């Protein structure tokens, strides 16, 4: 692929794939430069941020992995850069370059917790307003923690009290075998 | 290699009856986990299968012959392990049939762990008859009390109840295999249970009071009564910390009278070797010759 | 029944034990049966295969038919 | 009772309860406490199935059952007390109607109902809920009727709580919302007898708070008439001092000696008299109500109080007042 | 007719050419106009309640044929549906005082309230 | 805001900024959601003060920025009409327990 | 990191076993080992009575065993340390994989 | 100047609850609010396998339904290498482009009901009414069929459903014309339209929109001729591509994208072969009634497919198809196990109402409607 060859080899730091979409999982503190490139180069012209998708390895060190999705309408060719950040590092945002990252990084912070840096306007956008948690982590029940929200004598108003529910029934279809 | 698996996964298939819905163990079959991982995806034979007549092997294994594969496993298990020696394999050819020759009840203790040594639903838990599924149940890796053995033990339960009692492996207690006091004393668990702390009121019946009223009367009892008088008892499935929590308890209200359901008068409980089974259970494999004073173990 | 009674409470239609228990056994020829299901093998169970050695009938445990052999 | 659950809202609390003055201004906190607290209501309704429809929610799923009861007939009450272990009683009327009399309100029905929950053994509390100083020889019929009630429920079934709750504030009530909107008559507030009454309001939550704080405890506040007076023993003109701090509206008010207050109520006393239309239920001018209203006898003496249920009431300024800023 | 106070009156204006295709138990009058025009308006019923009627009351028999999932008129239906097991309609009294509104086996309305405790208390 | 907290010092020099904001903040906060009646600004400080010392042993200093962050949202919504008043106000031995369960 | 990811503070007392499930003994299949789950206790459930189904009042109900899977006791300990739960590590018991023969079963009883 | 713009019409676009800093009439910045329908869609698919899973996708975007369940299966094959048949392709592609017929039925004429005109809401109703009885014919429920499964499609069409697409598609020229002579001509239209949200191509590349937002600007970019994803590579279909990026162009191309997705239609209906409706791989396609029935091992299958399910193997990709919507992708990561593993859904309305900020500056507040109408917002995906 033309892109690792002229791609500074720091900048591509931990892994590389090569089918199922072609990825460069980099650090984090080489990721906004990294997106630098990419874009507003002659030769690999992504300008689509097409997804900013957290994914939550809880038995990971790192335990987030912010995948940053890249379209490149020029040369009809997809990219998926990642990094690897876990609840309290800050990393970089993407905002300034292409300005679809605002949204969907508001989105990774709300579900998962992974604080963008210098990102103007990070705020929950999907989650409640006085939401407490990070949703699509792994560690976050499904039916959350106080999220029941029925009315009551305080009138007009709909509290949020501890949940009850009936009990989601986990079901161990996985087999042996694999 | 995985053409020689996915042939005999068709042969296993082949005779086998569609029971999967009704069988027991229809999640957790190594058949069905070894045809959806190994076997393969689509079967030739269009005949009539081979059926087999339900064995009645007791009130503890529910039995369906048919869908059993004669893969012997069982009628090992019973000659080794539960040494009873009562299941066969009757017969030869597809006409193989895996069970006693006469109407003969597994008498034998340890003889339900086949059903976990089953491969396939034919062998199946009676009292499990069909109340669950290997996917609802949930599963915590308790411990057992009925004996003290203190086998390990995978209470499955489905919910506020236990719905199934399997064990699991630990290679120093009990290697894969639960008595039957175990694996079918889950019923008692939902039975006859005091849900409610009942006193005795002027009549003779009880009243299901609460538990402030209930631990105020037994506290006034026990401060109008000498001291000396008071005993502890402590049941045979109490845990080390109630039991820690009686004596702590009787020996502040100065008494000295706790003691465990079983161990009778004058038990030298000084030195630890008095009271256990110093060789391990698992020692008991590099033993030479055995005295079972009394001790009737098999019991 | 009292299994049945755990599910149904109108307990004025024949509870299902009892319609099955009360249709007879069929006789059939060989000593395995079929049981497709009602008549369709498509709309009935899996096809479920019974075996018909002993004199006593052969319930077919998905659908609570009976079979004897009628030797 | 028997309990199986942790909070409320999906747990159980072993109170089938049939709070049979559910549909009203106390029932809808009394049920949401023992529906959110996790225990069963059969609430009873009298009309419009509309009546109850503000308490299928704050229940879980049949945790609330509101069935339809006619007062006068009984086998109907006897119906909505079939499954049951706790029986409040709040149906109770501060105005007569040309239909049902002080009496077939308030006492005649408190002694029905304490008649049929008895025949129902099973019935373990049985909670009456009548007006704070209603006691025979109170000039209020409705007083008077409501002792009746209290004397009739306790002989007919010992060991019967009894609340006697003064008059209750709170959203929907019948004490401040009828004050506003008639300051919406420019501000003039007519207190009458000049305030000089002396009686202890209480946040209708609290109230609620306390019926069922006699049916979490023991086997005492069995056959013990509670006072559920409040806080900050206050004055009728006190207490409009108040709904003027939230409604913001400036105090206007006017003195009516008694005889001019029971004059402008002499009509709508005509209730068993103009039958072919049914009168628009005396919101202030309510000569019983006056009649209470002479005498400041609603005050807690030394029976039981808040303080004999672990319970100690909200103020009335604030948030238990806050009702009132709808009105601003 | 005689009732100028409902849609019914858009059915009676229908029925002017249109054929009567067998009639269930309940009365309800099922109706067919077809080849003259509007698919999908070509298959209707008449409640024979014409008023208090409601869906739903439209036996299983003829649901199949007056939604053109099949072309089998309950009269046709009729010799398949299964006598040992078969069950009259029941219009779907849904609010309709209780004893006809369905209730669960816990309602506390409904009569014979089951325990759901697991454990057999002593 | 990038985590300048390269130290403790960073940190807790930013803690003391949101401090003095939410301190100076306090005013639109009682006049929005109307505390200046029920609540002393002594308490809020009070309350805000608690906060910040209830989380005071963190060691670590990028979960005291992410901290920080949580309490700069929480703001930012009690100041604007985000969220309601009725939990603002809210804001601001063994026997007893195993009387009531098992737990 | 307990404070900051947003879970209450009455579920951060909370006292966990980190184990490994075991096999399970019906099927003799060793494609679900190796996974250490934490195991939030979550015992309370009772039976919702208005229908026959439970009712959890516990978050943590399903979580322990659904989607929360580590793959080692140091990540798994690491998180539930973190978190700041009261883990106690239950340690997989193991299987000797003894050394055993067809030969054996036709062993000579000599005489 | 802060307002409080909601939902202007129920029922329409459902729980937009824009916050508008106007000036005067003018707006400044418009600040939508997502989350009011934040459904737990991205958790709860992690709690359930590759099957379950599906159900959502139509739930995702609810007025184009099974475009979502196509991009959902095209990427439960693209890990699973599940090679589905031709006919599966050519029924998958004449329904997700009887899908596109049906959002841009609705989301020009919902757009034209929000603008004013009353009238092409309930033509083009009608008309979707016609395609979801097909919808409803070949699947069962009129919205949500999740038919369109991972490995190949649910279930056969009915005898009967390709010649009543066809006689559908005979008369759709002329319910396209309808809709087009009541709105493409008008002069309150073209007035109401013309120069609204204009997206120059460079914003329409950063914002990510990627849909027929980027087919307005004048971006040749369809996901269907870029990356064919079906049959759509023998399939021939023009794009129509907007000259100015005002949503009289977003219009005109949704008015041509509903003749071409008829050329589509009318293609897969000419030339559908008669092969099998799943793929032959029975460890990734439930078995007929019949087989699992009378064959044991596929009676197994059926078994640990409706209760296991795949358990596609380990990898992580991005497959995007063109949903009507825009490029509605699935980022499906999956661990070795039977349930996804952070099964992300980039849905186009969460790129495109990003764009409503730049979109509707300067524009009049009675416009802001009309760039929510053009975006084909359906909070459903956002
Ligand atoms: N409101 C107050 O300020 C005070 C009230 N109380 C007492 O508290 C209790 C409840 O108060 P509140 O809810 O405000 O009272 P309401 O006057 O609003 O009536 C409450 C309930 O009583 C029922 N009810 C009243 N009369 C009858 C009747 N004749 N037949 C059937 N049902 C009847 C009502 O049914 P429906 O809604 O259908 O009419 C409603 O369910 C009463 O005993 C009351 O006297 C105590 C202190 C003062
Ligand atoms: S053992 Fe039972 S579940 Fe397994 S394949 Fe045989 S019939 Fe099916
Ligand atoms: S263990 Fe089960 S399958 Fe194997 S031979 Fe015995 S009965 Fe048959
Ligand atoms: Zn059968």
């Amino acid at each position: 692929k033309y892109s690792w060859e002229t791609l500074p080899k720091k900048w591509v730091k931990k892994m590389e794939r090569s089918e199922h979409g072609n990825r460069f999982d980099t650090n984090t503190d080489y990721l906004f430069q990294l997106l630098c490139f990419l874009k507003l180069h002659t030769y690999t012209r992504v300008q689509v941020l097409i997804d900013i998708c957290g994914v939550d390895y809880p038995s990971r060190k790192r335990r987030f992995e912010v995948v940053y999705n890249l379209l490149s309408t020029r040369y009809n060719s997809r990219i998926r850069v990642q990094t690897s950040a876990d609840e309290v590092t800050r990393i970089s945002s993407v905002v300034s370059l292409f300005p679809s990252a605002g949204w969907w990084e508001r989105e990774v912070w709300d579900m998962f917790g992974v604080s963008f840096i210098n990102h103007p306007d990070l705020r929950r956008i999907l989650t409640d307003y006085g939401f407490e948690g990070h949703p699509l982590r792994k560690d976050f029940p499904l039916s959350g923690y106080v999220q029941v929200r029925y009315d009551d004598p305080e009138k007009r108003v709909v509290s949020e009290p501890i949940e009850m529910t009936q009990e989601f029934r986990y079901f161990d279809f996985a087999s042996p075998w694999e | 290699a995985k053409k020689a698996r996915e042939g005999v996964m068709e042969f296993l298939l082949m005779n086998h009856p569609l029971d999967c819905p009704i069988c027991d163990q229809g999640g957790e079959c190594d058949l069905q986990d070894q045809s959806m991982a190994f076997g393969s995806d689509r079967g030739r034979f269009t005949e009539m299968k081979r059926s087999v007549v339900d064995k009645n092997l007791g009130p503890l294994v529910k039995t369906v012959m048919t869908r059993c594969i004669q893969c012997t496993r069982c009628v090992r298990f019973a000659s080794e392990v539960a040494g009873v020696q009562d299941l066969g394999i009757l017969g030869r050819g597809s006409g193989e049939e895996i069970g006693t020759y006469v109407e003969k009840l597994m008498t034998s203790e340890l003889s339900g762990n086949v059903i976990d040594i089953c491969p396939v639903g034919a062998l199946t838990s009676k009292p499990f008859a069909f109340k669950a599924r290997n996917w609802e149940l949930k599963a915590t890796e308790t411990i057992d009390v009925s004996d003290a053995v203190g086998s390990n033990i995978r209470v499955d339960s489905r919910g506020p109840e236990v719905m199934r009692i399997i064990p699991r492996l630990n290679e120093d207690i009990n290697e894969e295999w639960i008595s039957d006091k175990t694996r079918f004393c889950y019923d008692g668990l939902k039975r006859q249970r005091l849900s409610d702390p009942m006193i005795r009121d002027s009549d003779g019946r009880f009243k299901a009071v609460s538990w402030r009223d209930a631990l105020a009367v037994v506290g006034d009892i026990i401060h109008q009564v000498k001291p000396d008088e008071i005993v502890g008892v402590a049941g045979q499935l109490s845990d080390a910390e109630s039991m820690m929590v009686l004596k702590d308890f009787v020996n502040r209200m100065g008494s000295d009278n706790v003691w465990c359901e079983g161990t009778a008068a004058g038990v030298d409980a000084d030195l630890r070797y008095s009271y256990l089974m110093n060789t391990s259970i698992s020692g008991l494999e590099n033993a030479d010759l055995f005295l079972l004073i009394g001790t009737q173990p098999r019991v | 029944g009292n299994h049945t009674a755990k599910w149904m409470q109108d307990r004025s239609k024949k509870s299902p034990m009892e319609l099955i228990s009360e249709v007879p056994p069929i006789k059939v020829d060989g000593r395995i049966v079929a049981c497709e299901g009602d008549t369709n093998p498509a709309l009935g169970h899996p096809i479920e295969f019974i075996c018909l050695d002993l004199n006593e009938p052969a319930i077919c445990k998905y659908c609570g038919l009976r079979y004897v052999q009628d030797h | 009772l028997a309990r199986k659950g942790t909070g409320g809202r999906s747990s159980v609390s072993g109170i089938v309860a049939t709070v049979f003055g559910a549909t009203g201004f106390l029932g809808r906190y009394l049920v949401q406490q023992l529906a959110k607290m996790g225990s069963q209501v059969l609430v009873p309704f009298r009309g419009s199935e509309d009546s109850p429809r503000h308490l299928k929610l704050m229940g879980d799923l049949g945790q609330v059952v509101p069935m339809k009861f006619d007062p006068r007939d009984e086998d109907s009450i006897k119906a909505v007390m079939a499954k049951a272990n706790v029986v409040i009683n709040l149906i109770g009327r501060e105005y007569e109607t040309r239909n049902f009399s002080f009496e077939d309100a308030n006492h005649h029905i408190a002694e029905k109902l304490a008649l049929v929950a008895k025949e129902h053994g099973g019935i373990m509390r049985y909670i009456q809920v009548s007006c704070l100083g209603a006691s025979v020889s109170s000039p209020s019929r409705m007083l008077r009727a409501k002792a009746a009630a209290e004397e009739a429920v306790l002989n007919a079934l010992p060991e019967a709580t009894i609340m006697r709750p003064a008059t209750m504030i709170g959203t929907e009530d019948r004490i401040l919302n009828p004050w506003s909107m008639f300051v919406k008559k420019y501000g003039f507030l007519p207190l009458i007898g000049g305030g000089t009454t002396k009686f202890q309001p209480v946040y209708v939550v609290d109230v609620a708070a306390a019926i069922v704080a006699a049916l979490k405890d023991d086997g005492s506040s069995m056959g013990k008439t509670y006072e559920l007076g409040g806080p900050d023993v206050f004055t009728t003109h006190e207490l409009a001092e108040i709904m003027y701090d939230m409604i913001r509206e400036w105090p206007r008010y006017v003195k009516l000696p008694f005889p001019i207050a029971k004059a402008m109520a002499a009509p709508r006393d005509f209730m068993v008299n103009k039958v072919p239309f049914p009168l628009p239920s005396p919101q202030i001018f309510n000569l019983d109500q006056i009649n209470a209203l002479t005498t400041d006898t609603l005050v807690s003496d030394n029976a039981l109080k808040f303080q004999d249920l672990d319970l100690v009431p909200h103020k009335l300024k604030g948030y238990p007042v806050e009702f009132l800023i709808q009105y601003r | 007719r005689c009732l100028p106070d409902g849609n019914l009156l858009q059915t009676k204006i229908h029925n002017i050419g249109a054929t009567l295709v067998g009639v269930d138990k309940f009365g309800n009058k099922y109706y067919q106009k077809l080849g003259d025009t509007q698919y999908g308006r070509h298959r209707w019923v008449e409640y024979a309640s014409k008023d208090r009627y409601n869906a739903s009351q439209v036996p299983a028999e003829w649901h199949g044929w007056l939604h053109f999932i099949t072309d089998h008129t309950g009269d046709e239906l009729l010799s398949l549906k299964p006598k040992r097991y078969g069950l009259e309609h029941k219009e779907n009294f849904s609010g309709e005082g209780d004893a006809y509104i369905y209730h669960s086996k816990g309602h506390t309305l409904n009569p014979g309230q089951k325990n759901w405790t697991r454990y057999q208390s002593w | 805001v990038p985590p300048n907290s390269a130290n403790l010092t960073e940190a807790r020099r930013r803690v003391f900024d949101f401090f003095r904001a939410a301190c100076r903040s306090i005013p639109t906060i009682m006049d929005i959601y109307n505390l200046q009646d029920v609540v002393a600004p002594s308490q809020l400080r009070y309350a805000i003060s608690a906060q910040i010392r209830n989380n005071a042993h963190i060691t670590d200093p990028k979960v005291i920025d992410l901290l920080i962050f949580k309490g700069m949202e929480e703001l930012t919504d009690i100041v604007d009409h985000a969220k309601q008043r009725h939990h603002i106000i809210g804001q601001y031995d063994f026997l007893k327990n195993f009387y009531t369960s098992n737990y | 990191i307990g404070k900051v990811s947003g879970i209450p503070e009455e579920h951060l007392s909370r006292k966990v076993i980190i184990y490994s499930p075991a096999r399970t003994a019906t099927q003799s299949g060793s494609g679900k080992l190796g996974k250490w789950k934490i195991n939030f206790v979550s015992t309370l459930k009772w039976e919702n009575p208005l229908m026959g189904w439970t009712s959890t009042g516990d978050p943590y109900a399903n979580v322990g065993d659904s989607a929360l899977a580590f793959d080692s006791e140091e990540a798994a300990k690491s998180f539930a340390e973190r978190h700041g739960w009261d883990y106690k590590v239950k340690k997989p018991n193991t299987p000797l994989l003894k050394v055993k023969s067809y030969s054996d079963n036709f062993k000579w009883k000599g005489n | 100047f802060t307002l409080n713009f909601g939902p202007q019409h129920p029922a329409a676009h459902g729980v937009l609850r824009l916050v508008l800093e106007m000036n005067g009439e003018v707006v400044e910045r418009a600040e939508p609010h997502i989350g009011l329908l934040h459904r737990g869609t991205e958790k709860l698919i992690e709690y359930k396998t590759y099957l379950q899973a599906l159900p959502y996708f139509d739930r995702s975007d609810y007025v184009s339904m099974m475009a979502q369940e196509h991009a959902y299966s095209l990427a439960v094959e693209k890990l699973l290498n599940c090679e589905v048949p031709l006919r599966a392709q050519y029924i998958r592609v004449l329904f997700c482009e009887i899908t596109r017929i049906l959002n841009h039925l609705l989301a020009l004429t919902t757009h034209a009901m929000d603008v004013g005109a009353l009238t092409p809401f309930l033509w083009a109703f009608e008309e979707r009414e016609k395609l979801l009885e097909f919808y409803e014919r070949v699947s069962g429920a009129r919205m949500h069929a999740s038919f369109i499964r991972p490995g190949g499609v649910a279930q056969d069409l009915p005898l009967g459903l390709c010649r009543d697409i066809d006689s559908f598609t005979q008369q759709f020229a002329s319910r396209i014309d309808e809709l087009e002579e009541m709105l493409t001509g008008n002069r309150i239209w073209k007035q109401r339209l013309v120069d609204i949200g204009t997206v120059t191509a460079q914003q329409a590349k950063d914002w990510g929109f990627s849909g027929v937002m980027l087919r307005g600007p004048g971006v040749c970019w369809d996901l269907r001729r870029a990356a064919p994803y079906d049959v759509y590579d023998q399939l021939d279909f023009d794009v129509p591509v907007g000259t100015r990026g005002d949503c009289y162009d977003r219009y005109c191309i949704r008015i041509e994208e509903m003749r071409q997705s008829l050329r589509i239609i009318v293609q897969c209906l000419n030339q559908m072969p008669s092969g099998m409706i799943k793929a032959d791989d029975r460890k990734l396609c439930p078995p007929s009634r019949c087989r699992m029935k009378l064959s044991m091992e596929s009676s197994i299958h059926h078994f640990e497919l409706y209760t296991e399910g795949f358990s596609v193997p380990a990898s992580s990709t991005y497959t995007a198809v063109e949903a009507p919507k825009g490029e509605f992708g699935v980022f499906l990561v999956s661990n070795g196990s039977n349930r996804p593993y952070r099964c992300k859904i980039r849905a186009p309305g969460f790129a495109h109402l990003q764009g409503l900020d730049f979109m509707s500056k300067h524009h009049m507040l009675a416009d802001v409607v009309t760039i929510i109408g053009t975006q084909d917002i359906v909070f459903g995906e956002v």
